[PDB]
């Protein structure tokens, strides 16, 4: 291991509120 | 080869050119997470080890 790692919708979507 | 063919050696070698060698620093030698329990084994005692 060389250290690798991320926090990981067809119907529309941008909805922070 | 053939019937006529004279007495022979063998050799033996490999290439491993792109590669590095490895040696994780685990209680056995699997890849279990980033931070490998011998790295987090010895947070107890200070240690300081040469």
């Amino acid at each position: 291991n060389f250290a690798s790692l991320a926090p990981r919708r067809p119907f529309m979507g941008t909805w922070n509120e | 080869i053939g019937q006529t063919a004279v007495p022979s050696v063998t050799q033996k070698k490999f290439l491993c050119d792109r590669v590095m060698w490895r040696i994780p620093f685990s209680s056995n030698f699997m890849s279990m997470g980033a931070l490998t329990d011998l790295g987090q084994n010895m947070l107890y005692a200070n240690s300081a080890h040469a």
